[PDB]
């Protein structure tokens, strides 16, 4: 039976193809002494007398060595299963380099001897969940954020627009307008309730002068926050400001443009006659996206962009979180992708350059 | 990307209507007689075969979205759709039908009518 397998930046969403979602959901941090390594939460927790990395650096992976650990971790602690028993789709980034594509599928069928494996695009698999061949998706996650336009199946790679802002990011931020304000928010520790914080209460404002002048008059938009040790807290304008980053770079001191800016630029730099379709299909993954009034807030500022004629549709499901991975698990269960696989077979004839030309 | 699957074989022989029901990740043929009776709680998937004055076949891909079908069956259809494309040397177009909203051309396939009937093909998930 097929494995899924994306690989987030933050987060690692893995399970088994037929799945409607992932078995098993973590943290993409590999700990080793400052047995002898640790991944996920077991990380996390002894972070004092270990040395936290991160294999995966804005959607790309930098750390092969660590890479092999999370992979490892998947697969015996994880899902509990025999690697070479399983066929197993694994995810990349929109552009992802030759060089990691082959050393990717190498660790696979060498180091870890799967029957059989193959690596789709998690932009295109966001898309396939929705129902779609064609359209335009942002997927944002913990790392990077990105704009793939999709026509009939397949992306367009000169249209691609990635963007080094993210849950992270946005994290970080809340950090520290937070603090601002009259709290003390610092250490690793503390950074862990600023994200609990951010998933629960932050919001996309529609209008966001409008409610910058509604949070300075009434406290009808103020909520509280019930810390671990017990002390209570008031979250107020720091709801809408910290997903607002998203739209206004410029807020943690960049240069980039907004997202519903890049998201036009990279429609405009498509062919004309595809415009109106992604214009019309505009599907959103990762997790940074499930911000309340995002889909409100993007389809307002594009609207304004684009022509007033053009009919515009932004697409944001529940389970945009596990998109990627859903788009597939379906893909994995198909009885014509029975073919699609690159088997070992396959592997010791070409090597890992089979990669390029099997998958796109 | 050779794919084996028998429908595959027989898709696009010769100018006609062929009709496929997803159901729990495969295609399926409709039988001919209940063309134009879709089942809400289902995905399927059409191809529009045209003889061109060329010799050669013109091909439009359809795949129809039920209001009730399932995740799997909507995802499965846009994949189908983007496999009988390659499949056909990529010269179909690709169209997606949602229940209620078809275009003219999707409508106009179906000359006694084009029926919706409640229910459906259990998920595969
Ligand atoms: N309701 C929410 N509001 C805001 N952010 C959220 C919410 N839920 C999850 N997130 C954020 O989404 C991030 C993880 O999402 P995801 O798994 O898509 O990222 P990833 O795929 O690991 O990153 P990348 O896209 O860089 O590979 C976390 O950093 C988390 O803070
Ligand atoms: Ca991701
Ligand atoms: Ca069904």
């Amino acid at each position: 039976t097929a494995l899924v397998c994306d690989n987030g930046s933050g987060l690692v969403k893995a399970g088994f193809a037929g799945d409607d979602a992932p078995r098993a959901v973590f943290p993409s941090i590999v700990g080793r002494p400052r047995k002898d390594s640790y991944v996920g939460d077991e990380a996390q927790s002894k972070r004092g007398i270990l040395t936290l990395k991160y294999p995966i650096e804005h959607g790309i992976i930098t750390n092969w060595d660590d890479m092999e650990k999370i992979w490892h971790h998947t697969f015996y602690n994880e899902l509990r299963v025999a690697p070479e028993e399983h066929p197993t789709l694994l995810t990349e980034a929109p552009l992802n380099p030759k060089a990691n594509r082959e050393k990717m599928t190498q660790i696979m069928f060498e180091t870890f001897n799967v029957p059989a494996m193959y690596v789709a695009i998690q932009a295109v698999l966001s898309l396939y969940a929705s129902g779609r061949t064609t359209g335009i998706v942002l997927d944002s996650g913990d790392g990077v954020t990105h704009n793939v336009p999709i026509y009939e199946g397949y992306a367009l790679p000169h249209a691609i627009m990635r963007l080094d802002l993210a849950g992270r990011d946005l994290t970080d931020y809340l950090m520290k307008i937070l603090t601002e304000r009259g709290y003390s928010f610092v250490t690793t520790a503390e950074r862990e309730i600023v994200r609990d914080i951010k998933e629960k209460l932050c919001y996309v404002a529609l209008d966001f002068e409008n409610e910058m002048a509604t949070a300075a008059s009434s406290s009808s938009l103020e909520k509280s926050y019930e810390l671990p040790d017990g002390q209570v807290i008031t979250i107020g304008n720091e709801r809408f400001r910290c997903p607002e980053t998203l739209f206004q770079p410029s807020f943690i001191g960049m240069e980039s443009a907004g997202i519903h800016e890049t998201t036009y630029n990279s429609i405009m730099k498509c062919d004309i006659d595809i415009r109106k379709d992604l214009y019309a299909n505009n599907v959103m993954s990762g997790g940074t996206t499930m911000y309340p009034g995002i889909a409100d807030r993007m389809q307002k500022e594009i609207t304004a962009l684009a022509p007033s004629t053009m009919k515009i549709k932004i697409i944001a499901p529940p389970e945009r979180k596990y998109s990627v991975w859903i788009g597939g698990s379906i893909l994995a269960s198909l009885s014509t992708f029975q073919q699609m696989w690159i088997t070992k077979q396959e592997y010791d004839e070409a090597g890992p350059s089979i990669v390029h030309r099997k998958c796109f | 990307m050779v794919v084996e699957h028998p429908e595959f074989l027989k898709a696009g022989k010769e100018p006609g209507l062929q009709i496929w029901r997803v159901e729990k990740f495969d295609l399926v043929p409709v039988p001919t007689n209940l063309y134009g009776d879709f089942f809400t709680g289902d995905a399927y998937v059409i191809l529009k075969t045209v003889q061109l004055r060329n010799g050669n076949l013109q091909y439009d891909l359809h795949y129809w979205l039920g209001n009730e079908c399932s995740q799997d069956e909507s995802g499965a259809a846009a994949i189908f759709t983007v496999q009988l494309d390659d499949y056909l040397n990529g010269r179909a177009v690709q169209h997606r039908e949602v229940q209620g909203f078809e275009s003219a051309t999707f409508l106009g396939y179906f000359k006694s009518g084009l029926k919706y009937k409640k229910g459906g093909v259990a998920s595969g998930f």
